[PDB]
């Protein structure tokens, strides 16, 4: 039935005078798709929305709300694009050269060479990784610390009751924020940024964004257990559990 | 409070205990502000993740909200004076209400507006010497910037016998304000 939803958007977008309605109905379609993590689908709908719809549209609460929601969906989709790229790259990490204990002189020379080649292949890999890592962190944080009131939260209180929309959005927050926060931890921890992992406890517990309201108790426990893993790695470096030097 | 105790407690699913030790570590911390926040945050999560009753929990999140209020002040230090003072973003100690009030009103802190001072008058309950000595010293530099607007607004922001008059001077407009204050406080 997907097509029925994703296609009815072509219809609404056809008529410029109907861009606000197109934005709103597209947001609705994408809210459903995002709830089932259908990002290609959502992206398929997202693109159909003329990249210039927002400018044109320019404010009833519903439209002000639709624009913000739309940017929230954009931030989310981007966080997943960058993450897929980071993920795909992380799984192309160069393989350490295999040792031939009791190498013959010829094998020692070959190994010296491969060893140095590996250090090159790996330092290049890590070089790209660093670019990708910095970018996906920026995207995650954009969603997680979404400007002016929170991701999928209306700034504008004067819209009419739409119980469906309003609870869909609370659902999205519950499905997407803890998820991002866990992905983010995987990224930080995988790339040895353990101190910043632990600062995830700041971000989540902060009254500013009140992220913890969106976590179930079980997910908070899981989060704590993950941070503990980062602490252990910091102990192995001769630091304290939060990454500070042991004075 | 041993620095490794919370790790073993989280691992043993003893979350109420981990909260207590994280709060403990956080209260001992003075060497790093970034660290105190992290420990506080960790402690808040352990509380939230644990099996406190809704009463007990409500208290903890409250006595925690107090602590977060204090830290919020050092947190919000303007970026203009953190550079002028050559200070370290997060690589800096846990300031006290004293060194904050002073640093929040320093002449290095150019853009000091209403809130910089309103907040400065909030960091009075977090002391534990002379109280009204600085109480004035601030209301003083709250005028030197007025370039005879703000002292007006800070009073606008209070709702009054805490302010000084005769001793402050120790004047044309001062009285003018000290007249509007009368009709305001009464």
């Amino acid at each position: 039935e997907d097509r029925l939803k994703i296609d009815v958007i072509d219809w609404l977008v056809f008529d410029p005078a109907q861009r606000a309605e197109a934005l709103k109905q597209g947001n609705a379609i994408m809210r459903k798709f995002l709830a089932s993590k259908k990002h290609e689908a959502a992206k398929e709908v997202f693109v159909k929305i003329p990249q210039d719809s927002i400018a044109e549209i320019y404010l009833p609460a519903e439209d002000d709300n639709a624009i913000r929601e739309h940017l929230c969906i954009r931030a989310y989709l981007e966080a997943h694009e960058t993450f897929n790229e980071w993920f795909k790259h992380m799984n192309s990490v160069p393989q350490k050269p295999a040792l031939i204990p009791q190498p013959t002189f010829t094998e020692k020379v070959a190994h010296e060479h491969k060893e140095k080649k590996y250090e090159m292949d790996f330092g290049i890999w890590k070089g790209h990784l660093d670019a990708l890592t910095a970018d996906v962190k920026e995207k995650m944080y954009n969603v997680l610390l979404f400007v002016d009131g929170g991701w999928m939260v209306d700034v504008r209180e004067d819209a009419k009751e739409d119980h469906e929309r309003t609870h869909q959005m609370v659902l999205l927050r519950k499905l997407c924020l803890p998820m991002l926060c866990f992905l983010l931890h995987t990224i930080l921890h995988s790339t040895g940024q353990y101190q910043e992992c632990l600062q995830l406890a700041d971000m989540v517990s902060s009254e500013r964004h009140k992220l913890y309201l969106v976590f179930s108790k079980e997910e908070l426990r899981k989060l704590l257990q993950k941070l503990r893993e980062s602490s252990l790695m910091l102990l192995d470096q001769g630091l304290d559990p939060l990454g500070y030097e042991i004075q | 409070s041993h620095m490794l105790s919370w790790l073993h407690e989280i691992n043993s699913q003893e979350l109420e205990k981990a909260h207590a030790t994280l709060l403990g570590l956080a209260n001992m911390e003075t060497r790093y502000f970034a660290k105190k926040k992290t420990l506080l945050g960790l402690s808040k999560l352990a509380a939230l993740a644990s099996d406190f009753s809704e009463d007990m929990l409500q208290e903890k999140i409250e006595e925690m909200a107090e602590q977060e209020r204090f830290l919020l002040h050092q947190e919000t230090l303007p970026e203009q004076l953190l550079a002028e003072k050559q200070l370290n973003l997060s690589a800096m100690p846990v300031l006290t209400a004293p060194q904050l009030i002073g640093l929040y009103i320093c002449e290095e802190n150019r853009r000091a507006n209403e809130y910089d001072f309103k907040k400065a008058l909030d960091l009075l309950e977090y002391i534990d010497i002379n109280i009204n000595d600085l109480k004035l010293e601030i209301l003083c530099k709250a005028l030197q910037r007025d370039n005879w607007v703000s002292k007006d607004s800070i009073f606008v922001k209070i709702l009054l016998p805490e302010v000084k008059d005769l001793l402050q001077a120790d004047e044309f407009v001062l009285k003018a304000n000290y007249e509007y204050y009368v009709q305001g406080q009464i």
